[PDB]
């Protein structure tokens, strides 16, 4: 189904341009897809909503009385 | 697989090729019928090292009982051919 | 041509046989084929009745 | 149809220790007073197309250049098409 | 000074680690020679019976028939009632039966008691 | 009507045709592996439709 | 395999076997070629420091302690050739080996195909038919009294004779019959 | 995590056990006591048949996201604003949960401090 | 019979058996398809100790982690309609106690 | 029980895989580790996420086995990696396919394996579950990255170590097409599936910055 | 279809939403549905029409068998073999009818479970209570009789149950 | 019922008047015709029964057994055609006469409206089987085997006769209909205990029960192929049929009298399944597998629930077919090897591929692969035992695993591996053997389409 490739016996085997260009193209598409998704959808790795700090919240919103009312 | 059907000439050529890369043997003096400790003055350890080098060369390993009595390149070739069922 | 005949003798005929068997014999008996009822969302219209489904209560939309 | 073309074995004198890490093995063995007799038999593994190697990170970034160029041209086309 | 290999029943001792394959004596060599001689006699007999072109059947092996007879039809005639045999037979033929009987009887007694008192939630237990 | 059930059963039943044909003449030729591969590909293409309907 | 075994292994054979096993397990440990070559030369040197040992009671104690060392570092997952008794393809094609006598059970319709091969087959069968009758007498006359000691067979000594018990060795099915 | 390390290496009493939360009345903090508002009724939320775990205070945005997904099927990424709104509402719900955690923690800390002060005063 | 010589030309290569030689009583137990007593690189006792020690340590650490779980600094999720009373079990003729959730 | 079984399974199988020499055995232990991770996902009450991981693992692990089989066939029925040397250039299509598959296996962002495994990690970190199981899962992911590195390094980076008779050949349309379809799958199917299915679980919208990157950092 | 009674196997009105195409992008689902109709439903419909018109030319009827009522085991003599036989056969027929009633209820419950989708826990309460009542009555009737069940054994079970109920009622009422 | 009994009787004069070279053809053709006629009995009804007359009646428990008994004879004739080739015409006619008499006795036993007639035919079946085992048996142990196969059975059933007549002295009749309609409970007394024992031990020994099974390996190993077929397929089911018929009067005593037998069967299934793992003989392995399956059927009958009865009936039918096919395959191997040893003949899939396929299918059917009727009975009995007690499943589960093991072991040792070099008399399988295998295996896969035909009266 392919072309005729001869054995080498201690030399580099024959390589057709088709397989090399196909592998390079597929790797290029993989990396291009990774970069495109990182650019367009970057919150999938870093997040979109910031993590709130529990210590920054004031007692007014947390229903805390100054330890005298009750 | 697409493996070619290796022949007696190919086996002998590969055996001689492996033997000539062994610098302890003079390339211009070695022959197909050269003995190891007699024609070449080798030792038993060198003999087993040659056996293992051929083992790696041909991708199959010879049992020790058969390896310790393969003393000439011609009979090594014939042993490999008998193992692989080579016609000509 | 090979694919043309293959799609007829291996795809079309099984589709015909199964469609007949399901439509005229399997569904002839009750509860043989049961479909999960379609999802209903506000603002939709039912084909059988034609009445419009009431929308939401205009929740406060901000960001 | 089979692969019968009468392939001939290469010349055996081209295989040399030079330009190979077998040089270091030979030097380290001679520093103690020993020699490796099977050095040349494995020279073909460092001679031809196998002479050059690639790092793990270099292997991972196989098509980084073409992919980066494609990403740059695509984002440029998007920028120049949206602004209208 | 390396850790020593300890042979076991299911992991035996290697031949190269045998402390009997070194302290060689002429008696050991004679025994090996006799073993090789009888092995060669048997091999020669089998090969003579095997390469005969006039043979069109199975080569009967006396060892196989002897093994089958010993395993099957010789156990009882060599059986003798001994305390070891009696105790092992009683255990392996009685103990499991009473153990399983006790287990199942206890389980079914608990089940029947729970039926009688009435809190078991037997709902939908139609097919039994 | 109701193409979903028909297609979902049809992919499974057409996965079975080469098993029936394994007693025929095609099983004794070298076209059987390609026949099975084409049958599987056609089954996948047919089963792509119920997935779209569900989606 | 092809050679008959002896009653015992000499010290030389045991030393060679240990050396081969050590080299194989070392190349299993040392994956790369240069590292394996370096360490193999080093181990050959350390194996060579006691070549000229004279007394046998001291040379047997060296190999006995070398077998205790090899076991400790024997790489519990060594490299095995694919067709070796431990390889992944050891007996892969063992089910494709069909005996030659099976061809005697072929239907005449099937034997109509391949006529020349079958003609050669009766030729070989006749050759074996006379050869076996010769070999029985040859092996009976050449055997020593009391039975053979080693299972090594003698060759053919006359002109038209063939080696005794040759039919089942030359008629091996193939390495890869199918 | 820090809470796990503080609870498993310090005192267990000062910080809550999440199984028994809350341990204080809701009206303890402030008296206005605004109630949570749901915009999705029983019938429409049941008709959407989202999930039992999805039937929370964030239901309306999920219903809108399902509706936009059903409306524009072939171009699946059509509606992303609705997905972002649902994610933001879930984020706000989680922030409310964390606020409840911290509020309970501070109420328990204040209770412990008040108890310690009362015990010290009663000791003298 | 797995550890017999694989390079000797046995009359039964699969079984590693010879014609005439006395067959072991438990031959069918040792047929290269069943239990084999071939020597191992590591002693049997040490393998047994390592295996059971690893298993016991894993079980004990799993139990310890069960005692000391891992979670997040959050309260429980709140569900609006009486903790989803109608949608979880039903029984609409009892009118359970209402539960209200504290907005913060 | 399911969580503990999955955690011990994935850890033990990854630890076994890290030191094997047969490529098929290593990929089998990788499959077992992935199954253990999916069992962990079931144990943390995320069945749909486990099904998603099933769907992605099918693609990339099938393609990994296909690449291994291509290597074995081209190398005269050799499975041990000690006799596999420089195949990055000697046979490039299988090399790039296996690199893509290993990157997808290790949960590299925006691949078929990221969209499932990343959610697995986020779900197991934010769940009231066994802490030992969480630690075992993290170590299992690290070991997964480690033996993927081992496969690539020992099969494609070094100098050749096979018999001198070189018979490397990938020029067959069946092999190329079959591998390329699974390449397209393992590249795009994760995104297509994730964006084309209705939501069946609540999202972990908020995340600590270090906890968000924990899977990436450990890998 | 009028083949089965809709009251015995009820179904909801089955309301479905109308299509609401938000965009102008042509979906593949509608095109695939139309083509599937075109080269599947039409030949199937024609074949069914042909078979039906062939059937109409040869119309014949089959009938459901009606069984008269016979005296039960409760009014049967101790050794009257014929009356005992008739009562036993009637009891077996009633047992089969009861089994099929349970089957019908189970089928309705399963159909409710599938149809209601995710809200099956709420919308299938009525079927669940019906199945619970039918199963409880069936268990009281026929359960634990054994392989060699008979009308007499079921009568003895019922008599024991009535004796226990009478004892409990007498104890409770007089308390 | 006479429309089937009369042709079976007329099979004898036809065989005795036939030509010396045409007895097999006539016997096979007319036996197949009789089986086709007997297929009519499969049309049972949910009502009482098919009460033909005062002497014979048919039920949906008797009908599948009758059909199997009628179908077995042609298979036995084809199996015995080979090893009786060098036999004189008179002795071949005697062998066929014994087979026909055995079928007639079994057919009359399976209808048997009256219990004493049932017992008389039950013991009449013992004579032709004994003659077949002791006369046309190859080995020297056959006589001893025959002795065992006799005395055990009689030792079981001699008390039963007394019990039977005792019942007719108190109840007044032994007609199964009157017995069923006039059933009365057995009080907890020593006399009732011994009556229960006398009634049960008669059928326990022939099933066989663990501890009383010593006659079965001997009888199956030493008998010819037809004897092994009839013993494994039909003669084992007599005990189960008798127990299901007679347990109608033993209630409620059985509720506590079945404990020793339940324990014995539930442990003997494991014991025999483990025995099968280490066996040097194929026939002994098949016999012990039969013992395990019959122990499971005994458990099912002792549970006494509708699902137990359904599973017991299905398992009896499926086991009969499977054991008959396995014995036929073993005999086909033996007729070429002439050794009857598992490890002597190896690697047979290289030489006989279709026989290897038949072996695979038979092993899968024995292994209880769904949706075969074997697994239908297996699951029914397992669920019934689980309802009886939630712990039994453990034992059952073990048995299942062990079963598969030895089954595949029997498949792997004989078929897989390397062929024996010194065996060169392995001729290609005849059309007769392949037809026998197909006629054994196709009815199983056709019955799995309509399970209710073998699920008994409690379906
Ligand atoms: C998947 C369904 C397929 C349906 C298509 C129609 C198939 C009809 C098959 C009928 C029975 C087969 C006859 C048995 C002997 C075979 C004759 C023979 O000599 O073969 C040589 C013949 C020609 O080859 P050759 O080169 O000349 O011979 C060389 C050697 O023989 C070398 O021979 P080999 O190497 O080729 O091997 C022989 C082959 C054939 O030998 C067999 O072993 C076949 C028998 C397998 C059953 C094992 C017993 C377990 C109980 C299962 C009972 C099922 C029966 C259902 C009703 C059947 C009605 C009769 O063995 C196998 O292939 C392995 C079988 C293992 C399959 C395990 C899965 C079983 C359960 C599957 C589901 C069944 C119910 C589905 C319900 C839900 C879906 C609707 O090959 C065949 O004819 C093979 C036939 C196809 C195999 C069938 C396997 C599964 C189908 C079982 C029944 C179908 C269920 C109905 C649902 C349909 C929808
Ligand atoms: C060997 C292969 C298998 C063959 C068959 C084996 C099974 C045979 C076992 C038969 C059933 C059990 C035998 C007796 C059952 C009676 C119930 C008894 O087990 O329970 C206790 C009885 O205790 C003692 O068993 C009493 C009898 C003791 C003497 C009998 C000998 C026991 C061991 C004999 C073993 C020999 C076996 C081989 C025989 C040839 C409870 O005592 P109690 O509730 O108050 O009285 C019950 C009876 N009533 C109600 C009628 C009054
Ligand atoms: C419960 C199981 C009880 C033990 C079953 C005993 C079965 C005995 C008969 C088996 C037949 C003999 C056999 O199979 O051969 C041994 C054969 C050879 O080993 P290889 O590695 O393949 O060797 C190849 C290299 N030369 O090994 C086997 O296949 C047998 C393995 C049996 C395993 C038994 C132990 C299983 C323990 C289960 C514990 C797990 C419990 C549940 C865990 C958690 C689930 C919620
Ligand atoms: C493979 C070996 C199996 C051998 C048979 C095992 C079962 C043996 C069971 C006993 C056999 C005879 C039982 C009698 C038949 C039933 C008749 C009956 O029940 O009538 C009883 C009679 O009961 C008896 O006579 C029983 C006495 C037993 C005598 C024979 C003893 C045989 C050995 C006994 C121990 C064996 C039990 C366990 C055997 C396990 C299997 C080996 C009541 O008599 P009445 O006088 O009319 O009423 C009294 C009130 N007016
Ligand atoms: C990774 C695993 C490592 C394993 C390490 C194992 C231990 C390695 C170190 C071994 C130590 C020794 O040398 S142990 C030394 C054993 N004793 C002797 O060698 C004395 C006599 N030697 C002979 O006779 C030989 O045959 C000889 C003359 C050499 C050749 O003979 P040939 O002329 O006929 O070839």
């Amino acid at each position: 189904g392919g072309v005729h490739i001869e054995p080498r016996y201690r030399q580099f085997p024959q390589l057709t341009r088709s397989q090399l260009i196909q592998a390079e193209f597929f790797s290029a598409t993989m990396w291009f897809w990774i970069l495109w998704r990182f650019w367009h959808d970057s919150d999938a790795v870093l997040g979109h909503f910031p993590y709130p700090d529990p210590s920054q919240w004031t007692d007014e919103e947390l229903g805390i009385l100054p330890d005298d009312e009750d | 697989s697409d493996a070619p059907p290796l022949t007696l000439e190919a086996i002998k050529d590969r055996v001689l090729y492996v033997l000539k890369l062994y610098d302890k043997i003079d390339p211009e003096k070695l022959s197909v019928n050269s003995h190891f400790m007699k024609d070449l003055g080798l030792d038993s350890l060198d003999q087993v090292e040659i056996i293992m080098a051929m083992e790696d060369e041909f991708g199959f390993e010879i049992p020790d009982i058969d390896a310790e009595k393969l003393m000439c390149p011609q009979e090594i070739v014939d042993y490999i051919a008998d193992k692989k069922d080579v016609y000509e | 041509y090979r694919h043309s005949i293959f799609a007829v003798t291996h795809v079309l005929i099984p589709v015909w046989i199964i469609h007949y068997y399901l439509k005229y014999h399997v569904t002839a008996k009750p509860y043989t084929v049961v479909e999960r009822k379609p999802r209903i969302f506000p603002g939709d219209t039912i084909l059988e009745t034609g009445e419009v489904i009431p929308l939401m209560k205009e929740f406060p939309d901000q960001h | 149809e089979h692969g019968h073309s009468k392939m001939e074995l290469p010349d055996y004198k081209q295989w040399k220790i030079e330009g190979t890490p077998l040089e270091t093995v030979q030097e380290k063995l001679a520093a103690r007073g020993l020699r490796d007799p099977w050095g040349r038999n494995e020279a073909w593994r460092y001679s031809g197309g196998f002479a050059n190697n690639v790092s793990f990170v270099g292997a991972l970034l196989k098509g980084f250049k073409w992919g980066f160029a494609a990403f740059v041209v695509a984002v440029g086309a998007e920028y120049y098409l949206e602004s209208q | 000074s390396f850790p020593k290999y300890k042979p076991s029943r299911l992991a035996t001792l290697p031949a190269t680690l045998d402390p009997a394959e070194y302290d060689i004596s002429p008696e050991t060599r004679k025994a090996q020679a006799e073993r090789l001689a009888i092995r060669s006699r048997l091999k020669r007999e089998y090969l003579l019976q095997y390469n005969d072109p006039n043979r069109l059947g199975v080569i009967e092996d006396p060892a196989l028939i002897r093994w089958t007879y010993a395993r099957s039809a010789n156990i009882y005639p060599n059986f003798r009632p001994t305390p070891k045999t009696s105790l092992l037979g009683a255990l392996f033929g009685i103990g499991p039966l009473f153990f399983w009987y006790y287990v199942f009887k206890t389980d079914r007694d608990k089940k029947e008691k729970l039926i009688q008192e009435g809190k078991l939630d037997q709902t939908f237990n139609i097919s039994y | 009507m109701n193409p979903f059930a028909s297609l979902t059963l049809t992919t499974l039943t057409i996965l079975t045709i080469p098993i029936m044909m394994s007693n025929s003449n095609i099983y004794k030729t070298n076209l059987y592996p390609n026949y099975v591969k084409t049958t599987v590909s056609y089954a996948f293409t047919l089963s792509l439709v119920p997935l779209l309907m569900f989606m | 395999a092809f050679s008959a075994p002896a009653a015992y292994l000499t010290h030389q054979q045991k030393v060679l076997r240990l050396y081969k096993r050590a080299l194989r397990h070392l190349e299993s440990w040392c994956v790369h070629r240069d590292k394996y070559r370096y360490f193999a030369c080093l181990m050959r040197a350390r194996f060579d420091e006691h070549k000229n040992e004279k007394d046998m009671v001291k040379a047997t104690q060296l190999l006995r302690q070398a077998e205790e060392e090899f076991w400790y570092g024997q790489h519990p997952q060594p490299y095995i050739f694919p067709e070796s008794p431990g390889g992944t393809s050891y007996e892969r094609y063992e089910c494709y080996k069909v005996p030659e006598w099976c061809l005697d059970d072929w239907h005449p319709s099937e034997k109509a195909m391949y006529p020349d091969y079958f003609a050669k087959r009766e030729q070989w069968k006749r050759l074996r038919r006379e050869s076996w009758e010769r070999e029985v007498k040859q092996l009976q006359e050449e055997t020593p009294p009391g039975g053979p000691r080693t299972e090594a067979l003698p060759p053919a000594r006359k002109e038209g004779d063939l080696p005794p018990l040759w039919w089942h060795i030359v008629t091996r099915p193939r390495e890869r019959p199918m | 995590g820090a809470h796990l390390a503080r609870r498993y290496l310090g005192d267990a009493s000062k910080e809550p056990d999440p199984l028994r939360m809350p341990t204080f009345p809701p009206d303890y903090g402030f008296p206005e006591r605004k109630e949570r508002e749901m915009v999705a009724t029983q019938q429409e939320m049941n008709d959407a048949q989202l999930m039992l775990q999805q039937r929370d205070y964030c239901a309306h945005y999920l219903i809108q996201l399902l509706k936009c997904k059903r409306d524009s099927f072939p171009n699946f990424l059509a509606c992303k604003h609705e997905q972002h709104d649902w994610d933001y509402c879930e984020h706000l719900d989680y922030v409310k949960r964390m606020k409840e955690f911290e509020r309970e923690r501070r109420l328990l800390q204040r209770k412990k401090r008040r108890e310690q002060r009362e015990a010290e005063m009663a000791r003298g | 019979q797995q550890e017999r010589d694989p390079w000797y030309d046995w009359d039964h290569p699969d079984l590693r058996l010879n014609w005439g030689e006395p067959i072991h009583w438990d031959l069918d137990m040792y047929i290269r398809n069943r239990v084999d007593t071939s020597p191992t690189p590591v002693s049997w006792n040490t393998m047994c100790k390592h295996l059971f020690g690893f298993v016991a340590f894993m079980l004990f650490m799993f139990w310890v982690g069960e005692i000391y779980p891992s979670y997040q600094p959050v309260g429980p999720k709140q569900y609006p309609y009486n903790d989803l009373y109608l949608e979880r079990g039903g029984d609409p003729t009892k009118e359970p106690e209402p539960v209200v959730h504290y907005e913060i | 029980m399911t969580l503990c079984l999955g955690a011990i399974t994935t850890l033990f199988t990854a630890l076994c895989a890290i030191t094997q020499n047969d490529i098929k055995k290593i990929v089998a232990f990788s499959t077992s580790s992935q199954l253990g991770l999916m069992m962990v996902t079931i144990g943390i009450n995320q069945p749909h996420l486990a099904f998603l991981h099933i769907c992605m693992h099918a693609f990339f692990k099938a393609m990994l086995f296909m690449c291994s089989g291509s290597i074995i066939h081209s190398l005269n029925d050799e499975q041990d990696i000690r006799k596999m040397g420089g195949l990055y250039k000697a046979m490039p299509f299988t090399t790039t396919a296996l690199i893509i598959g290993s990157l997808a296996l290790t949960g590299m962002p925006y691949l078929t394996g990221f969209y499932s495994k990343d959610l697995i990690i986020e779900a197991v970190n934010m769940s009231y579950t066994n802490a030992w199981a969480l630690l075992m899962t993290l170590i299992a992911t690290s070991l997964t990255a480690a033996y993927s590195t081992r496969i690539i390094f020992f099969a494609f980076l070094g100098k050749p170590r096979f018999p001198p008779l070189v018979l490397i050949n990938e020029n067959n349309p069946l092999l190329i097409n079959s591998i390329k379809r699974l390449l397209i799958g393992s590249i795009f199917a994760g995104f297509i599936i994730s964006n084309n299915i209705p939501p069946m679980t609540v999202p972990n919208t908020t995340m600590p910055l270090y906890m968000k990157m924990t899977a990436l950092i450990v890998t | 279809p009028d083949s089965w009674d809709k009251d015995v196997y009820p179904e909801p009105p089955r309301r479905t939403p109308a299509p609401a195409p938000q965009t102008s992008l042509p979906n593949p689902v509608t095109y695939l549905t139309k083509i599937f109709d075109l080269l599947v439903d039409r030949p199937v419909t024609l074949a069914r029409e042909f078979i039906e018109q062939q059937h109409a030319k040869n119309r014949y009827y089959y009938y459901h068998r009606e069984f008269r009522r016979v005296p039960d085991i409760t009014e049967c003599e101790e050794k009257d073999i014929l009356c005992m036989f008739e009562a036993e056969m009637q009891w077996r027929r009633d047992y089969k009818v009861d089994q099929e009633i349970v089957n019908i209820i189970q089928e309705r419950l399963k159909a409710c479970q599938q149809r209601e989708g995710e809200s099956y826990r709420q919308n299938c309460a009525k079927e669940l209570e019906q199945f619970t009542q039918v199963s409880k009555a069936f268990q009281d009737r026929y359960s634990d009789l054994g392989a060699h069940y008979s009308a007499r054994k079921c009568l003895a079970k019922q008599k024991q149950r009535m004796l226990a109920e009478r004892k409990a009622a007498k104890e409770a009422a007089a308390a | 019922m006479l429309k089937i009994i009369i042709p079976t009787t007329m099979l004898l004069p036809m065989t005795w008047m036939s030509k010396h070279n045409m007895i097999w053809i006539n016997a096979t053709v007319h036996s197949l015709l009789i089986s086709l006629i007997s297929l009519s009995l499969l049309n049972q009804l949910g009502e009482n029964s098919l009460n033909f007359s005062l002497t014979f009646f048919s039920d949906s428990l008797s009908a599948p057994l009758l059909v199997l008994t009628t179908w077995l004879l042609p298979l036995m004739l084809m199996a015995s055609q080979s090893h009786l080739s060098k036999e004189t015409t008179t002795r071949k006619k005697l062998y066929i006469t014994m087979l026909i008499l055995l079928q007639l006795f079994l057919i009359m036993t399976f209808t048997a409206t009256e219990l004493i007639l049932f017992y008389i035919l039950f013991e009449a079946t013992l004579v032709p089987t004994l003659i077949i085992i002791t006369r046309w048996g190859n080995q020297t142990e056959r006589l001893n085997a025959g002795l065992y196969f006799l005395f055990y059975t009689l030792a079981g059933s001699l008390p039963l006769l007394v019990a039977l007549v005792y019942i007719q002295n108190t109840t007044g009749s032994l007609n199964f209909l009157i017995i069923h309609y006039w059933s009365h409970p057995l009080s907890n007394s020593w006399s009732n205990i011994f009556m229960w024992l006398a009634c049960i031990m008669a059928f326990m020994v022939k099933m066989p029960l663990y501890g009383l099974h010593l006659w079965l390996p001997k009888a199956h190993v030493e008998a010819p192929i037809a004897g092994s077929m009839v013993l494994a397929a039909v003669l084992l089911k007599l005990g189960g049929y008798g127990m299901m018929r007679i347990t109608t009067i033993l209630n409620p005593l059985t509720n506590y009298m079945a404990y020793p037998f339940l324990m014995l069967s539930m442990w003997g299934m494991i014991m025999t399944s483990s025995i099968c793992l280490r066996q040097t003989d194929l026939k002994s392995l098949i016999a012990y597998s039969s013992v395990s399956h019959m122990a499971l059927v005994i458990v099912a009958i002792m549970i006494q629930t509708p699902w137990s009865f359904m599973g017991a009936t299905a398992l009896m039918i499926a086991h009969g077919l499977t054991s008959s096919m396995l014995f036929c395959l073993a005999n086909t191997n033996y007729e070429r090897v002439h050794s009857r040893t598992m490890i002597l003949a190896r690697g047979l899939q290289t030489l006989l591929p279709l026989m290897a396929t038949w072996w695979l299918v038979a092993s899968l059917t024995n292994l209880a692969l769904p949706p075969s009727i074997n697994l239908i009975g297996e699951l029914f009995i397992i669920t019934a035992s689980f309802s009886w007690s939630n712990i039994t499943i453990i034992l059952m589960g073990m048995n299942m695993m062990i079963t598969a093991l030895y089954s595949l072991y029997m498949l792997i040792t004989t078929q897989r591996g390397k062929y024996t070099h010194h065996i060169n008399n392995i001729k290609p399988s005849f059309t007769r053997e392949n037809a026998l295998m197909a006629l054994h295996i196709l009815p199983l896969l056709l019955l799995t389409l309509n399970p209710k035909m073998i699920l008994g009266p409690l379906y």
